[PDB]
């Protein structure tokens, strides 16, 4: 039933904090633990992400450089956290994978993994784990594949949902990444049941475009992130139907094991249900940077959130479906979901939330691969990793099984009944 | 004397199971806490202190549902050791409710049943009640399935079955486990009373005029078809005297053992100003197709059998009547070999609904329970949509990753088309 959090990496350290504290707003507990909101439905499943004793977060909080401490300990809440699930190390990884896969990560998993142990056997039944952490980094990549491979092969019957970000250059315009990203995907291809890929470039193109602003900061991206991520996670953490926990959500999304990346969408950005739900499809409002009529949907789950009448919104996600039909494979029927919670976020009355695992994400996945073609056929940096006891054979065989997915995720889109 | 046991699986059988229990105590005055102020013992066994209990047993491997139960306003009608409970559940997998999580819990239901069977001395068998797209009520209703008709071999048995809709679907596998459940039931069992949550939908959208209609609604109106069916158990009645009496008049042969079940009249409850129906009127109304619990065609079918379950203040000789109008028509088509009668079983209590839902009480209703060939529609479009997904492998690996072989789903698909053969050979 509990879910016990992990993050990894300063992305990570970021986003999950941005996630605690809208979560926590949305729940009514205030900055000390206490519970302070006015319904009776913000209690019914809050033992899900929260331990009483006042509410205390389930998570454990790791980073190898050991100044984000202090960082997290500033934001609006940063005492409500366990003492001990603090777990950082002393130097930072250089963004480097193999530096925090093999050198460095070897030493501090120990005692995460047990950390993670006390956290786990304090649960009556669990769900599974969530890891907020960023593929491009040589902390949160690296130490959190680590992570992954050392529970999955400890719990192998949990569910590890996880929450990635492929970097971009519009963001950081650092050579290194994609290197890490590659060995990160390998993982999570092999040692993962459904992912959430949030692109930088998309958010970028999101703030720019559309928010109308110079887009600079981590600021308004981890803003946008942790509306995303309150609004995936606001099936699991309120009372209903669709996609009471994780399984369920992974059986009802993922068909075809190993191919469980999912595109979110949020709406609105920052109001009637009938733009709402036109636009919660559209290619402007995903966070995973592509334009979804490009591929075909395999499984689509639209969640609402507010006050709305439930014909409507019901007449329209048929329309939807009707119009769109072309996009939505005919050998999966009744393929889109759909959830209406009555509590919105906070700050918006209206709200509408989409996660589509669709074949559109191949794409992507070729992004990157040109950006690996562009160095590894170069040799670029190929002994900062030799050096740090990795070979080539790992980065030959992960490029071997992202050119499999997206020859599977291609093969998919063009199958018919 | 004659004794039945209810068993409940998965959260529609336990809130079905709730709608029903309610109704049967409101019917018969038993108060709440269990104390009335016997023909219905057979539902009902009572203790030193004059408490009736239900011989009901609530099961789920999630504790969510039936916990709602115990904290209800029925909390003391049942006994504690009579609502089982679990810490995980199947996610919507039959694979996971029949092999992995069934193992660990079928034990001690099996166990409670036995003890609520020592209670017993004249059981005629089991009302179960399930559904098609859960985990649990397709997995676990089968296990305990196969281990009753292990244990309970002269026993007989009976299905409350809940047909998937997409309104109100909660996964996409329902046809998986839909297909695995009845092929592996289809032997231990005697006779299934499907239920489309369409129909009931169409019906409390179109009849009681119920804009969306929950969950609550649906399982009223459930209930009381169940009630109607069961009356002639619990009201000693002329005809279905017991459960063996079902499956020998409704279920001529082995396999094709799924009537089609029709209740009349629907009225809303704001539409309390209505004229008494006639019983030529409800009589007409029940073979009009919008008013049947499972979506089909008679018309295009071919009958086996056929009874009607009148209730209220109805007369013999208008019940003759209205079936001597019904009779010399052409719209009703029995196959050539078999009785062309209806099996008219009269009862006179009145009708009465649960007071505070959208249905209004009627002096006099009626019931009618129909084996025809029509029903076999309403598997094909099943197997159609497990025809679309087995085709590509689709999800058969959460199925496989849990102690399934995948070979089986084509055999559970070849059943049922054996089945459909059979619709056609009957036709
Ligand atoms: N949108 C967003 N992206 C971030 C944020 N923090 C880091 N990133 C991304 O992460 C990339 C930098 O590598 P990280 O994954 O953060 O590595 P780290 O977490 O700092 O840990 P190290 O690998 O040791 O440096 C940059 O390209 C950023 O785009 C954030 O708060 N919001
Ligand atoms: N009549 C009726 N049907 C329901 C109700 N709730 C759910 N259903 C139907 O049952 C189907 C799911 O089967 P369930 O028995 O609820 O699944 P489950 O018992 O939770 O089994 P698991 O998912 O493995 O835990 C849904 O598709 C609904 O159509 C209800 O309250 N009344
Ligand atoms: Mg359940």
């Amino acid at each position: 039933r509990e879910i016990v959090h992990i993050q990894a990496g300063q992305c990570g350290n970021q986003i999950g904090a941005k996630f605690w504290e809208i979560i926590s707003d949305e729940h009514g507990i205030d900055a000390t633990g206490a519970y302070h909101g006015d319904s009776d439905l913000q209690l019914e499943r809050i033992n899900v992400y929260y331990n009483e004793a006042k509410y205390v977060p389930r998570a454990v909080l790791v980073d190898l450089e050991p100044g984000t401490m202090d960082s997290v300990r500033s934001g609006p809440f940063g005492q409500i956290f366990r003492p001990d699930n603090f777990v950082f190390g002393q130097s930072g990884a250089g963004n480097n994978w193999a530096k925090g896969h093999y050198t460095e990560g070897a030493e501090l998993v120990d005692s995460v993994l047990d950390v993670v142990r006390k956290e786990a056997e304090s649960c009556d039944c669990l769900q599974g784990f969530q890891l907020t952490h960023s593929l491009g980094g040589g902390t949160g990549s690296g130490m959190g594949t680590l992570l992954i491979s050392k529970i999955r092969e400890e719990y192998p019957d949990r569910i590890m949902n996880t929450y990635s970000v492929v970097p971009s250059p519009k963001v950081s315009d650092t050579v290194v990444e994609p290197y890490n990203a590659t060995l990160s995907v390998h993982q999570l291809v092999e040692n993962t049941d459904e992912t959430y890929c949030i692109d930088n470039e998309a958010l970028y193109d999101i703030c720019f475009r559309t928010l109308k602003l110079t887009t600079p900061t981590y600021g308004d991206l981890n803003h946008l992130v942790s509306l995303t991520m309150s609004g995936v996670t606001t099936c699991l953490r309120f009372p209903g139907q669709l996609n009471a926990d994780l399984r369920k959500l992974a059986v009802n999304m993922v068909p075809f094991p190993r191919l469980h990346f999912f595109m979110p969408g949020f709406a609105p950005l920052t109001l009637t249900v009938p733009e709402l739900t036109q636009q919660m499809f559209d290619a402007k409002n995903m966070m995973a940077a592509c334009d979804p009529r490009h591929g075909r949907y395999l499984t689509v789950a639209a969640i609402f959130r507010g006050r709305m009448s439930m014909k409507e919104v019901d007449e329209q996600m048929l329309n939807i479906q009707n119009k769109n039909s072309s996009y939505f494979v005919e050998w999966i029927p009744n393929n889109v979901k759909t959830a209406v919670c009555d509590i919105p976020p906070r700050g918006l009355k209206m709200s509408a939330t989409f996660i589509g695992n669709s074949t559109a994400i191949q794409e992507l996945f070729k992004r990157i691969s040109e950006q690996f073609t562009a160095m590894f056929r170069r040799k670029a940096f190929l002994h900062w990793y030799t050096g740090e006891g990795m070979d080539e054979m790992e980065f030959t065989e992960a490029e071997s099984n992202m050119n499999d997915l997206v020859s599977e995720y291609q093969q998919y889109q063009e199958a018919t009944a | 004397m004659r004794e039945c046991i209810s068993i409940h699986v998965g959260q529609a059988g336990v809130q079905i199971g709730n709608a029903c229990w309610e109704l049967y105590c409101l019917e018969h005055g038993i108060q709440p806490d269990g104390q009335m102020p016997d023909s219905f013992n057979t539902f009902f066994s009572e203790t030193g202190a004059g408490k009736h209990v239900p011989r009901a047993v609530f099961v789920d491997l999630e504790p969510t549902v039936v916990d709602e139960v115990r904290t209800g306003t029925y909390r003391q009608l049942f006994h504690p050791e009579q609502l089982i409970t679990g810490k995980e559940d199947a996610a919507n997998n039959y694979a996971r409710g029949h092999y992995t999580i069934g193992k660990e819990i079928v034990d001690l239901v099996l166990d409670r049943i036995r003890k609520l069977a020592d209670q017993c001395t004249g059981l005629q068998g089991f009302l179960i009640f399930h559904s098609f797209g859960g985990g649990t009520g397709s997995g676990f209703t089968s296990l305990l399935m196969e281990r009753l008709s292990v244990d309970y071999g002269k026993k007989s048995k009976l299905e409350f079955a809940i047909y998937p809709a997409p309104q109100v679907s909660t996964a996409v596998v329902e046809p998986y486990n839909s297909i695995l459940t009845t092929h592996t039931t289809l032997e231990h069992s005697d006779c299934a009373f499907m239920v489309d949550n369409e129909a009931i939908y169409d019906i409390c959208r179109r009849n009681l005029d119920i804009e969306r209609p929950t969950y609550t609604n649906l399982n009223r109106l459930i209930g009381q078809i169940v009630s109607s069916i069961t009356a002639s158990l619990r009201f000693d009645g002329a005809l279905n005297v017991d459960l063996t009496e079902f499956q020998t008049n409704l279920v001529p042969y082995p396999r094709i053992h799924f009537p089609l079940v029709t209740y009349a009249p629907v009225i809303s409850a704001e539409k309390a100003y209505h004229e008494q129906l006639s019983v030529a009127e409800i009589t007409n109304a029940c073979f009009e197709p919008a008013n049947q619990m499972v979506k089909c065609d008679p018309r295009h079918g071919k009958y086996m059998a056929c009874c009607m379950l009148y209730r209220g203040d109805v007369v013999p000789k208008d019940v003759n009547a209205a079936i001597a109008t019904i009779k010399t028509k052409r719209t009703i088509q029995f196959v050539d070999w078999c009785p062309t009668g209806f099996k008219v079983g009269i009862n006179y209590q009145p009708p009465t609904v649960v007071p505070g839902g959208d249905l209004a009480k009627v002096q006099r209703a009626v019931c009618m329970l129909s084996n025809t060939t029509a029903i076999a529609e309403a598997w094909a479009r099943l197997d159609h949509k497990f025809d679309l997904m087995y085709a590509k492998r689709a999800f058969v690996h959460w199925y496989v990753g849990e102690g399934m072989e995948e070979g089986e789903f084509s055999e559970a698909r070849e059943d049922l088309a054996a089945l459909e053969k059979d619709y056609e050979e009957v036709g």
